[PDB]
């Protein structure tokens, strides 16, 4: 998001790909997955598109 | 040595009330 | 090796909340007493091989109490320019729930909707000590005052990623300058040192009290006189005989006959003899500094025994005629006070063993030194009979003395009463 956030040129399509073969990261720890999730939720209401 | 850890520790009487309900009902 | 370097921001933040958190005063007052009381165990084990270094509980204490924060200016950062700077770095929605109640937070204070928002976002352990939080609000002042707002805008990111909710909040409460602990800043300073107010009245600075009013025990008496330096003497307060009995609760005292002398203080170290006045003025000119120079001083530097080989004292200058032993109103010594004997400082002593030590000090010898004559009473009858006493000799009136007062420099009051006909 701060990347996005340095851009000063108008974007038109702001898109993220995240490349893992991961499906459970955060098995280990619930409040990690808290934090992930309301960040997700955040770029997602800004407008991030995320794949 | 220690450190800062080891100094810094983590770390009947009255009066009966009663009070009387009583309904108002048309049954009573 | 500063302690603040060693000892996180996380266990100030929570000392403060169990202190704000305890309803009544006695657990806020034993929670910051255990805080001081680990933070002076941990400097005197780090601070072993020391030559005095300037290190003291200011970067807690400068925290704890923002309102007194002189060394930094403003920071120019408020509650609404807090509010949208967290709004920009935490990259909240504009239009998000919690963008809008930062900003709408009826200008329930800012402090907890900060907390609010960030519990979520913030981590669970910070890893910023007190010095690093010092630097960092520093040079947002410094910046502030130099007009760069980014790196304001970068440090202020830097507290908010390296530090928990928690530690926003009192971040955040610190930087407005409003606590609220639930104890005031006169009992923090109290529990903190029982002469800690007044010093910070009369010095205006925090530092300076934190540093001087280090060591509990030590209290401001020992700090406030020192070898060849010049000092307030204090004085006696004007109280009528009626009353009298009045003064010291009906306790024991002492009656000394009043001179009209100049109040004057010296020093003596092995052959040095320094001599000051109550307004500091300097006349070790007119008795010499030296035994072989001036006229007092050549004739008592064999009056003080071997035992005694640095010493304070103070005392009343006047003239003597031997010729008819007369004192001349307006050369002799009398002495009546004692401050300071070898290492030792008598200045936290009461006023008993300094009459005490006063004896062990010197033989008295007439025409030269001597201790100044006075008597013990505790009855009125006592009093006017002295008074009677010192008038018939001509003496202006008499001084009473309370053994259990104590040594304060410049203040008037306690056990010196001065007594006159009126």
């Amino acid at each position: 998001a701060n990347l996005f956030s340095d851009v000063q040129f108008k974007m038109s399509h702001k898109r993220i790909m995240l490349f893992t073969n991961e499906d459970n990261p955060h098995g280990n720890d619930s409040a990690k997955a808290s934090r992930a999730r309301t960040k997700a939720g955040d770029l997602r209401d800004t407008g991030i598109f995320l794949d | 040595m220690s450190g800062w850890e080891s100094y810094y520790k983590t770390e009947y009487s009255g009066r009966d009330s009663l009070i009387f309900l009583v309904d108002a009902s048309k049954a009573m | 090796q500063t302690v603040a370097s060693h000892v996180p921001f996380a266990d100030l933040c929570s000392t403060l909340e169990r202190i704000q958190k305890s309803k009544g005063r006695a657990e806020k007052i034993r929670h910051f007493r255990e805080f001081l009381d680990s933070w002076r165990k941990f400097h005197d084990a780090l601070h072993k091989n020391h030559k005095d270094v300037t290190d003291s509980f200011y970067p807690a204490m400068r925290l704890i109490l923002p309102q007194l924060e002189r060394e930094r200016m403003a920071y120019g950062i408020k509650e609404t320019m807090l509010a949208k700077l967290y709004i920009e770095l935490l990259n909240l929605p504009r239009d998000g729930k919690d963008a809008l109640k930062l900003l709408n937070y009826r200008t329930g204070d800012f402090a907890m909707i900060a907390y609010f928002v960030l519990k979520p976002r913030c981590l669970q352990k910070g890893s910023l000590t007190i010095q690093q939080v010092n630097d960092l609000l520093d040079s947002i002042a410094s910046n502030n005052s130099a007009k760069r707002k980014d790196l304001i805008k970068k440090s202020l990111l830097q507290l908010i990623t390296q530090s928990s909710a928690l530690e926003q909040k009192w971040l955040i409460r610190m930087i407005i300058k409003d606590l609220k602990l639930g104890v005031s800043q006169q009992t923090i300073f109290s529990v903190f040192h029982n002469d800690a107010a007044e010093l910070h009245n009369v010095t205006t600075d925090l530092e300076k009290v934190c540093r001087q009013l280090h060591d509990p025990s030590v209290g401001l008496s020992d700090i406030s006189i020192t070898l060849f330096s010049a000092f307030k003497p204090m004085l006696a307060a004007i109280a009528d005989i009626e009353h009298i009995e009045k003064d010291m609760k009906h306790q024991s005292f002492y009656i000394e006959t009043k001179l009209d002398g100049e109040r004057m203080q010296m020093h003596k170290d092995g052959d040095v003899y320094k001599y000051f006045s109550r307004n500091g003025y300097n006349y070790t000119d007119q008795f010499g500094a030296s035994p072989t120079e001036g006229s007092l001083t050549p004739f008592i530097h064999n009056a003080f025994k071997a035992d005694i080989q640095i010493c304070i004292l103070d005392g009343e200058m006047m003239a003597y005629n031997p010729n008819t032993q007369t004192f001349m109103q307006k050369t002799c010594y009398c002495v009546f006070d004692v401050l300071m004997v070898n290492n030792k400082k008598l200045g936290h002593e009461t006023l008993r063993k300094r009459y005490e030590i006063l004896s062990s000090i010197f033989t008295p010898i007439p025409g030269r030194i001597e201790i100044v004559q006075k008597t013990q009473a505790h009855t009125k009858n006592e009093v006017i009979d002295a008074l009677n006493e010192a008038i018939d000799k001509r003496e202006e009136g008499i001084m009473v003395k309370q053994p259990l007062s104590i040594y304060k420099p410049d203040k008037r009051g306690e056990g010196w009463l001065k007594i006159k006909p009126e």
